[PDB]
């Protein structure tokens, strides 16, 4: 029977806000949107906190403040706004969305300080817990005087009723629990982790753990980056607390004229000047590559991996591929491992690691029991840690069945199906992969076909738009340019790199040539097609046959290299060098 | 003066604010001003500055640091509000002394000690997530809701056991999220190895970073640490106030350290005898003297004593470098490379030794384990981050460690994924591996990956490969027993002294001789090869060997004559690892 003002007052404004705030057009949007929340499936309502903020700015810095004290008063403010509008089912919970947030904070910030005020952070899924009903409000009874003890709220763990509601009886150990009558909302475990733009080098992420509520619950995937808002909360365990913040909100980690008017007028002059560059081609792949000598091909087929074709979904639905898969077998040594570091060292979103790693994700996707709790766990590998990226996968000649099957599957579908155990989950993977392999021998034997060369199945080598052979050539000169570049690179310590286009700005043309989508011309049509009937009247020996799956190569490379020039739609220019780069790597039988 | 102290409030304040101000090397003054810039409300002081200005402040401030403490932050703050008067700030500043009574005998620390300032050099073993401790507790009665708190009720919460509005029974309860709470970071600390004389059993310690200074140490990390020496009471049980008469003792940390040398006339002698023209020749010699007509191997180790000469292509995007040179000693039992590894192990500085066999008593990896808090626990490899690892019965080993193996001599760093997330702890380590012959003697015309089944990349990431026999030669076998008769019946310190300044000091870098003499060796290699062929690994082993080389020579800059050597020493490896 004690009100707490402050939370009176909190709910008064904050009904107020729903009720009297509203858009530029002069319209309760929020009306508009418990209009439409009163739908089966509906009960989180999306709040702009900036607006509470104009409402009154007292309020929001005080919900920011007391977020977790005043949040059930909100919810009960939400629902008298939402019952009375319309014929709202009587009782299905309802609950406050928040959003627009400035304060993105990372994990290292987090602290006893920040308990119960909102924050907003960013990071990226580890592993997902199964959904699990979670006890609200307790509804209990004590055996002796069966008196309902009712609404006795948990703190997230099995408190009993400390005392009967009898005054009279003092049994305090005999509370049977009603099913039915306490409340229940489904609860999901998921571990987050510092994105690697945040982490420091060489340093341990923090590792969190987070609650999933409501429409929440399914918001978020295994392995993908987002952003969260709500609060942290201190949880006892086994006077023992741990931290775990409960997000309300749950929101993706972040078109080509937003991204050109919030770029600045030097990056937009300079990636405007980078797409009227012409040789853009050569010149980036020369100073993305400075520590390599010849292989310019390999740096060529790179370059198109990193920006990729346009994907495209069917009206059937069927999704076709944007990125491409491309594969390197080479000689001992021959700095596969070296393009692939320095492809990770550049980009953001991509990630290497190798086919020997012993991991149980086994880069990818794994259901796994907890360590501790028991209970199986989508447990994200860095193929998932990729999505929307690339992979600089190492020892791919070396790779695990249960691996070679997963990726066969994933690099198929652009997607995983993990079921085990009774639980199952699908998650979206559209990720560029680099797969490196030496050949069988070490050596590779061009007499022989590619299928001898490598242990890989057909599939693997079917799914790969690209191969690149690197063979130790007994050519002096090559040796001679090749130690030359590395000397220079050890005596001239640094400077040794020829950089025509920095790194950024690299990556900032990227950025904003990844937000266009070209199509093709009819022109480029039946150019691709006349290619293909060069390909197909060609008909290798090559190592491996010709199938439509080299046309689907084609188009997307092609898409990739009108994407080179931030064309709106492709050229025969963009055809005739991609059919160049596929129809070289055609690697013919040496016999 | 407060009661049991030589401590006046405003004399200390004054003394201390005068040290402030007045010092020589006034840096104090201006690290305050990069302080009102940035904003960071700390001020870390070398304590040693106050023992020059003032023994006795620094005697007042070792032994009391606790009361001390707070007066030197109102000394600061007004400071801050001095210069600077007006500014933001989420607080005011802050002070963490260190380095001030350098008692590193950790296994000989007395209880006289409690509650006084002492400064540590040791390795953080394992920590845990930051323990949100309370601090200020929330109440509320649970009859009629009466809200309520109490603060700070010396560690232990006092339960209200009665409301305050109706005044019913037992019936305030604490709520978690309202109550205050502060964060408490706890870590256990091993003494550094190498300062403890004896060794038999190393020392171990805990900490506790209160509220801040969470997180800044990552484990495994070689750190001098200063804080209170704290003991408290342990109860018999948690319900009865019975308490033991012994007392658990930790530390609760005021600074982390993260981490010249020796007098001038060391640097005068090392200097000296580098002069000497076979000095290179006569390390390698007094290097390792009870072993016998071994000197390419006994080069080959001084030069992975010595090591590359670090190297940074962070600029380049080529990534980390492995300056450290790994050299796999393969030969028939009985041929003293156990010995060679001890010897190694005991004279170079933060070493390890461990054994192939998972058998092996410290492990060559690291995994999680509880307590019973799932906590990681380290490995040889990254226990010897940045020394040597000396790897005896290397050929017998896990292929999942072999995987590890290959992974850290490719990358320097060991990647495990920890419960979900994945940690890169970087071992920049020289590896010092020891095979022997599959069966019992070594079959000639087989080669070292017939007569040993291992794989032929991970031996490839081996710059150098010492094949070492028992020939059948009565001669080297008499000379050998009269070497040994003659050991039954120059000192190692100044050589690990040698070592040592190489490295603090000496850099070697490339010389355009030595750079157009290793081009000319490569692919004369390659054109040896062009008829087991040359591979630019070789150069990278080449040009690291020439560095140490240098190094050896102390030159700073490469030279051909480090080329020319080891270009010798590597085709000595070849020669040795030549077979039909
Ligand atoms: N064609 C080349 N041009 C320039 N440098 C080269 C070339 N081939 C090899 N190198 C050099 O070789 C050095 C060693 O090669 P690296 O360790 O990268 O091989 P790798 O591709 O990982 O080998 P593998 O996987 O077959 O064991 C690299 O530093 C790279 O500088
Ligand atoms: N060339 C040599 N010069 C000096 N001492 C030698 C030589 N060869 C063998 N010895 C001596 O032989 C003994 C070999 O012992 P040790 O355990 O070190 O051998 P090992 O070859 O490393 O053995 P294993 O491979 O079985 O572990 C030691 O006394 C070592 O001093
Ligand atoms: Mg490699
Ligand atoms: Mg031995
Ligand atoms: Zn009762
Ligand atoms: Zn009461």
């Amino acid at each position: 029977e004690v009100r707490d003002e402050v939370a009176e007052k909190c709910q008064k404004l904050f009904l107020d806000f729903l009720e009297e705030f509203q858009s530029s057009d002069g319209e309760i949007k929020y009306l508009q949107l418990a209009e439409e929340l009163i739908r089966p499936e509906r009960n989180t309502l999306v709040v702009s906190f900036v607006d509470l903020e104009q409402f009154n700015q007292q309020l929001s810095t005080t919900i920011q403040e007391e977020f977790y004290r005043v949040y059930p008063y909100l919810c009960r403010a939400l629902k008298t706004f939402v019952k009375d509008r319309k014929e709202i089912p009587l009782a299905k919970d309802f609950y406050v969305a928040f959003q627009d947030l400035p304060t993105r904070h990372k994990i290292r910030e987090l602290t006893s300080s920040r308990i119960g005020l909102l924050t907003r952070i960013s990071g990226q899924v580890v592993r997902t817990h199964p959904v699990h009903p979670e006890l609200v409000s307790g509804t209990f009874l004590c055996l002796d005087c069966q008196t309902v003890i009712r609404d006795v709220e948990q703190q997230f763990k099995y408190t009993q009723p400390n005392i009967c509601r009898n005054p009279v009886c003092a049994n305090r150990r005999r509370f049977l629990l009603d099913t039915n009558k306490s409340r229940f909302v489904d609860f999901q475990k998921v571990r987050i982790q510092e994105t690697q733009a945040e982490l420091p080098r060489g340093s341990i992420p923090r590792s969190l753990e987070v609650i999933l509520r409501a429409e929440a619950v399914e918001s978020a995937q295994a392995g993908d980056k987002c952003d969260f808002t709500g609060t942290l909360i201190v949880v006892p365990d086994v006077l023992s607390y741990r931290l775990v913040f409960l997000a309300c909100c749950v929101a993706p980690t972040n078109t080509a004229e937003s991204i050109k008017n919030q770029m600045t007028v030097k990056e937009w002059e300079k990636v405007f000047e980078m797409s009227q560059d012409k040789n853009l081609y050569h010149n980036l792949c020369t100073s993305l590559f400075p520590t390599i000598h010849g292989n310019d091909e390999v740096k060529r087929g790179v370059l198109l991996m990193l920006f990729g074709g346009v994907p495209k979904t069917t009206g059937e639905g069927t999704s076709l591929r944007g990125d491409i898969n491309v594969c390197i077998v080479g000689d001992p040594s021959t700095a596969k491992s070296q393009f692939l570091k320095h492809v990770e060292e550049f980009s953001p979103r991509a990630v290497y690691t190798s086919g020997k790693a012993s991991s149980a994700a086994g880069l990818t996707a794994a259901v796994v029991r907890d360590e501790e709790s028991h209970e199986f766990v989508i447990e994200a590998g860095a193929l998932m840690l990729a999505d929307n990226g690339v992979c600089c996968i190492d020892e791919f000649d070396k790779m695990d069945v249960r691996d070679q099957v997963a990726i066969h599957e994933a690099m198929e579908q652009q997607t995983i199906s993990i079921t085990k155990a009774g639980v199952k989950a699908t998650l979206n993977a559209r990720t560029s992969i680099l797969a490196a392999a030496n050949p069988i021998s070490g050596h590779y034997d061009r007499s022989k076909s590619l299928k001898q060369n490598i242990n890989l199945s057909a599939p693997i080598m079917s799914r790969f738009d690209l191969f690149f052979i690197l063979v130790d050539e007994c050519n002096e000169v090559t040796d001679y340019a090749i130690a030359r570049r590395i000397v220079d690179l050890h005596s001239r310590i640094e400077e040794s790199i020829d950089r025509v286009y920095s790194l950024d700005d690299i990556r900032r043309y990227l950025l904003f040539a990844r937000q266009f989508k070209p199509k093709i011309s009819k022109e480029s049509e039946d150019f691709i097609v006349e290619q293909y009937k060069h390909l197909r009247q060609r008909d290798g020996k090559s190592s491996w046959r010709i199938t439509v799956r080299q046309l689907e190569s084609m188009i997307r490379l092609s898409e990739a290299m009108a994407r080179m020039h931030c064309c709106d739609e492709v050229q025969p220019k963009h055809v005739k060098e991609a059919f160049r780069l596929l129809n070289k790597s055609i690697i013919r039988v040496e016999t | 003066v407060i009661w049991g102290t030589d401590v006046n409030v405003a004399a200390c304040k004054e003394n201390f604010q005068r040290f402030l101000q007045r010092f020589i090397d006034p840096l104090y003054m201006q690290r305050l001003g990069e302080i009102n810039v940035i904003g960071e409300p700390f001020l870390n002081v070398n304590c040693e500055h106050i023992k020059s200005f003032d023994k006795n402040l620094y005697r007042q401030l070792i032994s009391y640091p606790q009361e001390v403490i707070p007066t030197f932050d109102m000394a600061v703050n007004e400071i801050f509000f001095d210069r600077y008067p007006d500014s933001i700030l989420e607080h005011q500043i802050q002070v963490r002394p260190f380095n001030a009574l350098k008692t590193k005998n950790m296994r000989n620390l007395n209880p006289e000690d409690i509650d006084q300032l002492i400064t540590i050099s040791g390795m953080v073993i394992r920590t845990s997530q930051l323990i949100p401790e309370m601090q200020e507790a929330f109440f509320q009665c649970q009859v009629c809701a009466h809200t309520t708190r109490v603060e700070m009720d010396r560690g232990r919460i006092a339960e209200p056991s009665v409301c305050g509005r109706c005044h019913t029974t037992h019936s305030m309860a604490l709520i978690h999220n309202r109550s205050l709470f502060s964060d408490k970071q706890m870590i256990k600390l091993q003494e550094s190895p190498e300062d403890m004389p004896a060794g038999q059993t190393p020392h171990t310690v805990i900490l506790f970073a209160h509220n801040d200074l969470v997180d800044k140490v990552q484990p495994g990390d070689r750190v001098n640490v200063t804080g209170i020496y704290r003991a408290v009471p342990i109860r018999v049980n948690p319900r009865v106030s019975n308490v033991k008469s012994v007392y658990k003792t930790h530390i609760d940390v005021i600074h982390y350290r993260k981490t010249k040398l020796f007098s001038e006339k060391r640097v005068e002698l090392l200097k000296e005898l580098s002069r000497k023209p076979d000095i290179y020749e006569r390390l390698a010699s007094a290097l390792a003297p009870s072993i016998y007509e071994h000197e390419d191997i006994k080069k080959g180790i001084l030069l992975q004593l010595f090591g590359g000469t670090r190297k940074d292509f962070s600029h380049t995007g080529r990534g980390k470098f492995r300056a450290e040179i790994n050299i796999l000693l393969c030969g028939d039992p009985g041929t003293s490379k156990s010995q060679l590894l001890q010897y190694v192990y005991n004279l170079v500085p933060r070493g390890q030794y461990t054994s192939g066999k998972g058998s092996s008593a410290v492990g060559l990896t690291a995994y999680v384990m509880k307590d019973r808090q799932l906590v990681l626990q380290t490995g040889a490899l990254v226990l010897s981050d940045n020394g040597i690892c000396c790897i005896d019965e290397f050929d017998k080993m896990n292929e999942s460690t072999r995987s590890v193996l290959h992974e850290v001599m490719e990358q320097q760093t060991l990647s495990i994924a920890k419960a979900g997330i994945i940690c890169q702890l970087n071992a920049r380590t020289s590896v010092l591996a020891a095979a022997n012959p599959i069966e019992s003697q070594w079959n000639p015309k087989k080669t070292t990956i017939e007569n040993i089944q291992l794989p032929h990349t991970l031996l490839s990431r081996f710059d150098l490969i010492f094949l070492m026999l028992d020939p059948q030669d009565e001669a080297y076998d008499r000379r050998l027993a009269h070497h040994l008769v003659a050991l039954y019946y120059l000192d190692m310190a100044v050589l690990k002294d040698y070592i040592a300044y190489a490295h603090s000091t000496i850099m070697p870098r490339l010389s355009e001789e030595a750079s157009q003499a290793l081009i000319e060796a490569y692919v004369d290699m390659r054109k040896i090869g062009s008829s087991v062929s040359a591979y630019p690994r070789q150069l990278e082993s080449l040009i690291r060997l020439a560095e140490a080389h240098a190094k050896v020579r102390l030159s700073n800059k490469v030279e051909a004559i480090d080329v020319e050597e080891a270009k010798r020493l590597h085709r000595e490896a070849l020669k040795q690892s030549a077979t039909d």
